[PDB]
């Protein structure tokens, strides 16, 4: 429980991006600039 | 229009602990049925409020222009409901903008503006016999107005006059927070008895109102009613007409709380995690119920 | 199967013109601000005329700026040097800032 | 700061569809899922909550006021029984939740 639970929080974190939700980066953020936000998520979700 | 009143004799200051008293919800979003631990501006869980009795009845009154630091907790119960409104501000007086709020019957009326404030203010009202009904048109609280950028009108939200006496104290909660350029006011009101004139018991603030109003508060003073008697030339007589009344105010700190938002999105526990090391247990584990045991709460560094 | 939208029914607009074209600009040091909310804005006028030399937009794109809601607005004005222009940006260091 | 936006664009507001995965979009904050009618209120002015992370459980409609919930709409993995294609062809999908 603990393991799942410390998985789903980190979901929370946006890992030095501008915001932790995919859906506000892509409505706040163009493409080509919302790309390097994104590989920030990706990096810290991947990683968890 | 400007009116003074003052005593020679000063009544004595006094201080009192404090419960849980002073929980508020510390987001807009919705939660229930999850403990849930934030980092926010709390008084802190058990703390030394300062209790004044404004009014005394061979009677005295209370004036304070007391201090501000980022936010404040006011507590008040009494059966007469002479507290009618606050004043904050950085000088409150025409040099600066300042804040008022003032309750009436019916409305309550909030106002940003260089009030050049009176040191001794209050709101008066009298049994007009013409009208043969009270009357409220002495506004002694300030002495001029100019500039008045930002205003705000609202329902008497816990103005109820409830006809009880006995065991029926009503107290009323505020919290005041200023927060980038936003005034923030939560409220609670509950009707309970106790030897002391603040319970233990736990209960949370909701919020009232938030003003996007730009300004620096480091001072505020309390309004009082009073409500003026027909003294003829026979008697002689004149001063303050008002009955007893007393509050608490307390100062807010930045502390990290742990609140359980029940089945039915209420918080009715809560914990700081700086107030014992129990609670720092309780604050690491994310529980209440801790299991008898060892745990590393936390680690400490010898400070330079 | 189906994309639903929900926005406040603001009948309201509010441009920011009576900012934008106001005849006097209160000085640097005295930065001018006014606060926008409770109404609509139709940010295409405001990219959509070629009138604006600069245009940057910090942590959001002006293009999807339409689609946007927020809680507050807080429209600064000022009048600088247009060599200086760059120094009105996050992290840059000048007297001006 | 995740409050109530007064500050809206020119996006008309869609009728409200419930029981069905739609791409929602409430007064700015986007998702997609089945919409309900959440069973429990919110504080008189509270208009959305959150479950055990950021995804929202619940949320307020701007336009009617009305409390709803959101789920994520029917998902899960796909697996496949095969006895093996060097003794059959044919096989029989099981989707697991
Ligand atoms: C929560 O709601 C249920 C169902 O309406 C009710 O029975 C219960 O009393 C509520 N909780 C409290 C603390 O009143
Ligand atoms: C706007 O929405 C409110 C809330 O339901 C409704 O009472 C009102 O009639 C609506 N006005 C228009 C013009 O649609």
């Amino acid at each position: 429980a603990q393991a799942l639970n410390t998985l789903v929080k980190q979901l929370s974190s946006n890992f030095g991006a501008i915001s932790s939700v995919l859906n506000d980066i892509l409505s706040r953020l163009d493409p080509p600039e919302a790309e390097v936000q994104i590989d920030r998520l990706i990096t810290g979700r991947l990683q968890s | 229009q400007c009116v003074n009143l003052t005593t020679r004799t000063q009544l004595p200051p006094a201080y009192t602990n404090s419960f849980t008293r002073g929980v508020y919800y510390p987001d807009k979003v919705f939660r229930s049925s999850v403990l849930h631990s934030t980092q926010d501006l709390f008084l802190p869980f058990f703390s030394n409020v300062t209790w004044f009795h404004a009014i005394h009845v061979t009677k005295r009154f209370d004036n304070p222009v007391l201090p501000f630091n980022d936010g404040v907790y006011f507590a008040s119960t009494e059966k007469s409901n002479i507290i009618r409104g606050w004043i904050f501000g950085t000088t409150l007086d025409s040099k600066t903008q300042s804040l008022l709020i003032v309750n009436n019957a019916t409305n309550v009326v909030i106002k940003v503006c260089e009030f050049q404030f009176c040191n001794d203010p209050f709101l008066g009202v009298y049994y007009h016999k013409n009208n043969k009904s009270w009357m409220e048109s002495e506004f002694r609280v300030y002495s001029s107005a100019n500039n008045c950028t930002f205003e705000y009108v609202s329902q008497p939200f816990l103005m109820d006059l409830e006809g009880k006496q006995g065991n029926f104290k009503n107290l009323r909660e505020f919290v005041f927070k200023n927060i980038d350029g936003y005034f923030k006011i939560y409220s609670k009101h509950t009707p309970i008895n106790l030897v002391r004139d603040l319970p233990q018991g736990f209960s949370a603030l909701e919020p009232l109102v938030d003003l996007p109003i730009g300004i620096n508060i480091t001072r505020f003073q309390t309004l009082l009613a009073l409500h003026r008697s027909y003294l003829t030339p026979g008697d002689s007589s004149s001063g303050w007409t008002a009955g007893a009344a007393a509050y608490y105010v307390g100062y807010l700190q930045p502390r990290t709380f742990l609140l359980k938002y029940n089945e039915n999105g209420t918080i009715t526990d809560a914990v700081d995690c700086a107030l014992d090391p129990l609670s720092e247990t309780k604050c690491t584990l994310k529980s209440f119920t801790v299991e008898k045991g060892i745990y590393q709460t936390s680690n400490f560094r010898v400070q330079p | 199967t189906e994309s639903i939208v929900r926005f406040p029914n603001i009948t309201n607009l509010c441009p920011f013109g009576e900012v934008f074209n106001a005849t006097r600009f209160a000085s640097v040091y005295a930065w001018n601000r006014k606060r926008i909310s409770n109404c609509v804005a139709d940010y295409s006028v405001l990219y959509n005329s070629a009138s604006f030399s600069t245009f940057k937009c910090y942590g959001v794109s002006p293009t999807k700026l339409n689609d946007l809601c927020f809680t507050n607005v807080y429209a600064d004005s000022f009048v600088i040097r247009g060599d200086e222009v760059r120094q009105i940006a996050p992290g840059q260091t000048g007297k001006i800032a | 700061l995740h409050a109530p936006a007064t500050v809206c664009g020119p996006k008309k507001s869609t009728n409200l569809v419930k029981n069905k995965c739609v791409n929602f979009n409430f007064n700015g904050l986007t998702g997609t899922g089945v919409l309900t009618e959440s069973n429990k209120k919110f504080l008189p002015f509270q208009q959305f909550g959150r479950d055990i992370a950021d995804t929202t459980d619940a949320v307020r409609d701007p336009q009617t006021l009305e409390i709803l919930d959101i789920t994520p709409c029917s998902f899960g993995g796909v697996s496949v029984i095969t006895p093996g294609t060097n003794t059959s062809n044919q096989v029989a999908v099981l989707y697991q939740d």
